């Protein structure tokens, strides 16, 4: 009833939160595990992704001895701010939220012993440096990276609570992602020096891998049609000039028409990816193939024998073409 | 304005005028002795129903959109239904389903035993 | 007459130590929940988010607030809830939220003399529920709330609905345009972290999209498309010109459907049932194209042969593949 | 002296409870509210709310803060609203609202000898109004604010619009681009919840859509484009060429036409008035194709019979159509 | 110094921030500068635009004299919250921010005869009223407004610093204009009678005027060549019904095309611009060549003379009609 | 021992005026600067700002902090910076900023025995990048961060960068996508307001827009579609429909070409070179309509000599046109 508010008053005069534990004994290890709920959606964009996690902190501060009736003090997070706590930041982070949902989405837990466990409710919005290379066929291993603000390696160490690989733990149904495939993560640490001084930093990568089943249903098919159309041209009669036209400069105008709808899907960036290779070389498919209909409609009166030998061999010869270019395509990005 | 007309087991209600102003549908009860009582509800938009704890099951409340009109379908008749019984409208913010002060335009009663 | 209250306020919040919960070494504090769903502002498919604005009201009890002489309930200032303990109660699937704060924080703190306190909050919040959109636009989705608490475990604090099924109302305030709730359920359960075991309630909507305006807007078009491209083969077999013409550009047409329709319904990329059908429709105007350069090459390279059954096949099949995609999707 | 007022200001803050309710005991608080309305900026048929800055003056009556010996009415710094209890008033109809706060929070707290309070503020409100939009760009929307108490029941305080039908200003001056103000209303009730019977206030304006811009951009594009459809028919049936080409791209037209309207429409997937009256015209012009292939059919297996049928049939059903909808819709 | 610690603590003691200096003896005059920073940009869309200020006031409080070592002594500003300052607000105000980066952004300077000197940087999302009938022809003269929120005309007045017209000072540099060039400013005051009483109310307009450059090129332009594409049709040969005919009902598709995205880009707006009309009267030109080739394919195989004729007066009549309409347009929007 | 500085940092704050800068009535004191970009994030050209992610770091000597017997570095919790005088410096050219927040606010605050203080901070600033973007895309930008003391004048404070050059560092490790870092300065100087002359400090980028992309994506089509322009007159000057559908098919082609690089181009409201090039391309394609056009009215109402001067002419004009634009703009 009112023993463990005398507890706490005993706890809390004398106690300075400026100060770390040990702040010229020892070295504060803190014990961080994480459980990630959700695993946002992944802005190719932005090259940014968001994830919703459990940030659970653990270290020893002996200034927070108590003996009582219960072994563990189940704290609220109003105690939280009356005490030090470690100033873990996120590297890459770019704009993250502590959820305040009716209150601070926190939990302080004290042990008898001194130990301590702060867990925390974060979603952050980090920061993926991507290849985008191969788009859409790319894959990519997106960092998490997080240490001590102010405290360096001397100061605060970092440790993960159990074991590396089994620290990060992803929630079975938070997936979040409708375009990308999470492959595992790998868990490892290190050392960042800065121009303040050393610092201990965990690192945590995600590797994800694009699906390819949207773009192949809505820009690389409808391309092959077209092209496909482009070349039915050749079988045509060279005597409809206006039939062969009018088919070729429409079929131009949706290859742009659809390369335009390809426009918007890509993000922007300075290099060819491999569907704007793909784009431009059907395009330039249906370029020829109008071309060839001009030099034969050049050649179909002054020298009529040459325009049939024309159209038969680019009817062999433009099928044939884009079906190697097709494979060495899909076999060198597969 | 809403203007509702009551049609006479089955039972039903139409409505006519700014029927958008006012979506929900109520229908109370009123014997001789008890007050009005809250007997069922309905959405003018999406057909959702809200029923009392004692006609959960024996009655039920329905829509028809195309004539504008809420159909009381009655089962399992007890001498204790028989009462006055109420078509009423209510606004889109006026609170509770369950409370007659609420409900802005009522209905002509209909009778049944 | 009215001090007296100061005094007894006064009194309750002296030795009041907010860091414990009630029964700190006792049995775990009930808290019972109500909502009133306001309305669902938003149902976004691009951020698979939905907005929803209500009053959540916690009830729960607290032997060190309870007071003597003052029959009647003190509804107090909103402030006073700063110098309350509360449940801590969080929503697990949220993105982003706040409470209302226009003139007053929308708060109400409502003590009873047994030391029962009724909290309550207006608040609005941006919940995440994953939609599966293969059968987009003729889908049902579920999207549901997940309250829960945060820092204390099944054995520190309970959560019950208050009022059972009754506990969660004004579901009939919800007004979607193009959704419509056919069920709402709530559900009450326990759920084990690495830090311990806590208790759950999720309060689930079931929804179902009109597809009035789908109906209107994409698939009518397709079809009317489609149609005209089976008017070519009623045409002839030696106007080239105007075939070619029709075919090349009902094909046009289909492809800017397809980007128009991209760039303005929701972005979500993977495949849809939609799209099945804008590319089945795509495959019949390409294949009607493909017939007449078949006719032609058999021509001038029997004709009306094949113009004939192609009359009497296109209908059919397109017939069929509507059949089958009208049953695979309802 | 300047320090007197210092000390009555101290006296009556001292011994003052915020948590209290003027006459905790007694007969509830007549609080008369007031509005002056700066501006109403945007009305959004997508997100189906809009946007009101308005100056909101709340007056009521506390005999703690009388004071006597001083003949002027303290104006004090904002900061003392902090101090003071003021009414427990909030929106609805808000989805996000706030009080401006640049330079100071803009709060005027204006004491009077009398006791009375003058509590004014300036607060910019996204209130939700549902919208009709089946009649849309045809349409009577009816977008109301509701003020009513959170904690408070009408036991405890009463609300009335000061000044009677001149408690709100400004509505006569404000401008809509795309409505017009018809009429404001102002609505005082009290509602019945669970908790209790509350007080409310209502301020509703009836907003009618100006029709000078839609007929501009909409209707006459697709109306032209079918007068075109319909030329096609004066051309003679045996150059089929010129007949398709000018009937798909009027098909083509159409549908470029009925996309980007998609494009620059509200986005509310459900049926509207405009829907209705461009799948009109698609129908229409698709028919008017249609229609040639019939002929080119009929001629090779009279048919300037049938174009000259066509040529009186089209534009009078075209009519006939027209004059529906806009009965309909009117 | 410990000297200076005794005197802020000397003048904050019996300082009641909430009352005004004189308050019951004369009436608190405020003397305002603006040094405008950069002048953001207008968003004709919100009828709104962004600027950002050196908003500086400048008052005189007795109750704030000190005989010290320095004249006039430079504080943070946490001095300002412990201090009485004037509630100005920004009457056309729809958002606004008072920038906190790394501090406040607040000086004060106190002076030994109690002047004391309140600056703080803003950026004020002000909302412009517009009228679009000339656009793109059209200029605005966007408002300012600033005043006290609760203390009347006979409390509080305003003034400004030194003078009018010099009061209000806009940087070279920061212009942050991109389609309007600013004509200069406009100061002035007055009295605004409100419910609660009368305020002093300081008011600012910048005289706009948008470019015209971007439309001439990207839309009047491409209409422009679009119906002369469209009046070229009259010269072809009229045997030639299936190029004709493909001609006019595409180049109807190409106006439209054009059409559609010059209301995309103008704002929604439920009247006519000038814009919409020079629309509208290119695309009834396109649609009645199309008309008029419709009429001529009607008589070219009876009375081809009537055929030949009307093409002849298309071709002499509907360039002229356009051209006196281009100038009549021109000189009615130009000329103002 | 913790104890002993407790008391020390104890004894440090006590007496501690945070309205008081170190040596009030003496010299100026010196603050040093140093920078550490993570990363710029973003460059828009429709808003005219760029995105900055920094760790800014500070360094002022107070004689009020110094302490002995701790030879330590004292790495004291950020809450300390409540209780400090920390100088007020403001990025001039900000248009919306803020300091990072997760888990802690990301400050830092280092003391040393002889009163040296070390304040560093995390911040994202969306700064204002005033573009000359009538070059564009093959435009140089001159967009800069200025940092300038709010309320103290030359004489109250002074600003330099530490490490001279080296005080800025991760330029090189910044990969935007776009836009290539050319060179980066560091400046130092006073500026006169009409308060007093202040002290800035300005970072400034020199940005090079990549090409490959524009050269691609947007320029290559509109040049190839002119090329099919060129077509035309090699068909014949007899065959009209084919010729007339070529013609209205590029013009129609280039269109849709424009309009829609128009929405995914940003939104600059004036002219530029990729305007330019494409009215360019528009007018070439038009030029060669209307010589089709020339030719049929002579030939109809000497064709083969203006076709083969048309051949011979176009290419070398568009040649001609694309040297002065590649010449003027590079
Ligand atoms: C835009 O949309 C809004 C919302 O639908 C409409 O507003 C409603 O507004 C009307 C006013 O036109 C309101 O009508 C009035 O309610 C007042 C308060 O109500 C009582 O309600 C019942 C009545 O049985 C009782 O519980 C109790 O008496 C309450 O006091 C009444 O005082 C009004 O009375 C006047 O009219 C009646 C009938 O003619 C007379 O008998 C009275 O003596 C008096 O003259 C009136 O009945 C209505 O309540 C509002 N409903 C809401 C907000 O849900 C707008 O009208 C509409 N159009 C606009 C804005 O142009
Ligand atoms: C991006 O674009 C900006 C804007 O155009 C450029 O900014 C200017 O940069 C130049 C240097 O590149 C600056 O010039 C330098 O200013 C220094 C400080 O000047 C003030 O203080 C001195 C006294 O210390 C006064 O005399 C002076 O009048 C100023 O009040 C000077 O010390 C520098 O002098 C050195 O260089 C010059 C020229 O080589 C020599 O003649 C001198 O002897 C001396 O060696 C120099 O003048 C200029 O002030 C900046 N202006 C602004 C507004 O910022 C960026 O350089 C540019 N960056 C990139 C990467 O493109
Ligand atoms: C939307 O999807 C949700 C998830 O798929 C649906 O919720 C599931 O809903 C069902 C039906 O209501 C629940 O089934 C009940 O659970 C209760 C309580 O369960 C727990 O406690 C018992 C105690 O012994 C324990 O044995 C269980 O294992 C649970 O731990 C049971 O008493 C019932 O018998 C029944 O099993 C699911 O629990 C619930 N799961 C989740 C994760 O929410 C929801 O119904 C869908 N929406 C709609 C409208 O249908
Ligand atoms: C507040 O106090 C009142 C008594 O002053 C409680 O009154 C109840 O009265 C209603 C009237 O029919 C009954 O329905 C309730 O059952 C009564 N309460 C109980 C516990 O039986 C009122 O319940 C109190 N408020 C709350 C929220 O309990
Ligand atoms: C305390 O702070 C001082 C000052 O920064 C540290 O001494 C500097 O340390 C760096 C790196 O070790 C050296 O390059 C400098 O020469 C040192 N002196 C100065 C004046 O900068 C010192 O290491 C810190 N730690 C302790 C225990 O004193
Ligand atoms: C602004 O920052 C200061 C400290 O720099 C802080 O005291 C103040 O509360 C902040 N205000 C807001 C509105 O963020
Ligand atoms: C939650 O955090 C915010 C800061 O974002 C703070 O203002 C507030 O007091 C905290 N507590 C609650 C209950 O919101
Ligand atoms: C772009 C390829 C054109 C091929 C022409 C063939 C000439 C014999
Ligand atoms: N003012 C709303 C109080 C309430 C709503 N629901 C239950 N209580
Ligand atoms: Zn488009």
């Amino acid at each position: 009833t009112t023993v463990f508010t005398r507890i706490l008053d005993r706890l809390l005069d004398g106690y300075d939160n400026r100060l770390r534990p040990g702040l010229g004994e020892r070295v504060t290890e803190v014990k961080t595990d994480i459980f990630v709920t959700s695993f946002g959606p992944v802005s190719d964009h932005d090259m940014e992704y968001t994830i919703d996690v459990f940030f659970r902190q653990s270290w020893k501060d002996e200034r927070l001895k108590f003996k009582g009736p219960m072994t563990v003090l189940r704290l609220n997070n109003l105690m939280a701010s009356k005490i030090w706590t470690p100033d873990t930041f996120f590297h890459n982070g770019k704009k993250s939220v502590a959820h305040n949902m009716t209150m601070p989405n926190k939990l302080l837990r004290i042990t008898e012993d001194g130990t301590l466990l702060y867990t925390m409710r974060l979603t952050v919005r980090a920061e993926c440096p991507m290849h985008l290379e191969d788009f859409p066929m790319d894959a990519h291993a997106c960092p998490l990276k997080f240490g001590s603000y102010a405290y360096t390696r001397a100061e605060v160490v970092y440790e993960w609570t159990r074991e590396p690989a089994r620290s990060v733990v992803v929630a079975e149904d938070g997936s979040r992602l409708n375009q990308y495939d999470l492959l595992g993560q790998t868990v490892d640490s290190g050392i960042v020096q800065s121009s303040t001084g050393e610092y201990v930093v965990m690192t945590t990568h995600f590797h994800l891998k694009r699906k390819i089943g949207y773009f192949v249903i809505q820009t690389y098919l409808p391309c092959i049609m077209t092209v496909i159309l482009s070349q039915v041209s050749f079988w045509l009669n060279r005597e409809s000039v206006p039939a062969r036209t009018v088919f070729g400069v429409t079929t131009v105008l949706t290859m742009t028409t659809l390369s335009i709808s390809a426009r918007n899907s890509l993000p922007k960036v300075a290099y060819a990816t491999a569907m704007d290779w793909f784009i431009a070389v059907c395009y330039a498919f249906v370029f020829s193939a109008l071309i060839e209909f001009a030099t034969v409609n050049y050649f179909t009166k002054s020298q009529p024998a040459r325009a049939a030998k024309i159209d038969r061999l680019s009817r062999i010869a433009f099928p044939l073409l884009f079906g190697i270019f097709n494979l060495v395509y899909w076999a060198t990005y597969l | 304005q809403v203007q509702l007309q009551e049609s006479g087991l089955r039972l039903s209600c139409a409505a006519s005028g700014h029927t958008f102003n006012y979506p929900i549908m109520g229908w109370f009860r009123q014997a001789p002795g008890k007050e009005r009582e809250f007997v069922g509800a309905i959405s003018w938009s999406g057909g959702s129903t809200s029923y009392a704890d004692s006609v959960k099951d024996r009655f039920t409340i329905s829509r028809d959109n195309a004539k504008n009109t809420v159909y009381l379908e009655m089962n399992n008749l007890k001498p204790e239904d028989t009462a006055v019984y109420y078509c009423a409208a209510k606004g889109r913010y006026s609170g509770g389903l369950y409370y007659p002060t609420n409900y802005d335009y009522w209905g002509q009663g209909t009778q049944v035993t | 007459n009215m001090s007296f209250v100061k005094e007894t306020v006064d009194k309750l919040l002296k030795g009041y130590d907010i860091r414990l919960r009630p029964d700190f070494g006792g049995p775990p504090v009930c808290v019972g929940m109500n909502i009133d769903i306001a309305s669902i502002d938003m149902v976004s498919e691009v951020n698979m988010d939905y907005t929803l604005t209500m009053y959540f009201q916690q009830y729960w009890r607290d032997k060190r607030l309870a007071y003597s002489g003052i029959p009647l309930n003190l509804t107090l200032d909103n402030r006073v809830a700063d110098q309350l303990w509360v449940p801590d109660t969080y929503f697990l699937n949220d993105k982003k939220s706040f409470v209302h704060g226009v003139t007053v924080k929308n708060r109400m703190i409502r003590l009873h003399p047994d030391g029962t306190v009724l909290y309550g909050l207006r608040i609005t919040t941006t919940a995440a529920c994953m939609m599966d959109l293969r059968r987009y636009p003729l889908d049902e989705q579920n999207c549901t709330l997940e309250i829960e608490s945060y820092g204390y475990t099944t054995d520190d604090i309970e959560f019950y609905w208050r009022g059972g099924d009754k506990a969660v109302t004004g579901v009939e305030r919800i007004e979607l345009p193009q959704f419509s709730i056919v069920e709402h359920r709530l559900v009450s359960r326990n759920v084990v972290f690495a830090t311990g075991a806590y208790p759950r309630l999720s309060l689930s909507f079931r929804l179902k999209r009109n597809i009035g305006y789908f109906i209107l807007q994409t698939y009518m078009p397709s079809i009317l498309i489609t149609i005209l491209s089976w008017v070519s083969f009623w045409i002839n077999y030696d106007a080239s010109a105007a075939r070619v013409a029709l075919g090349i550009t009902t094909v046009l047409t289909m492809t800017t459907i397809n980007t128009h329709l991209r760039e303005t319904l929701p972005k979500i990329p993977y495949v849809k049932a939609i799209d099945m059908y804008l590319m089945g429709c795509f495959v019949f105007v390409f294949l009607a194209l493909l017939e007449y350069a078949f006719v032609n090459y058999i021509f001038f390279s029997r004709a009306a042969a094949i113009d004939r059954w192609s009359r009497i096949v296109f209908p059919f099949t397109f017939s069929l593949f509507n059949l089958v995609y009208w049953l695979y999707y309802v």
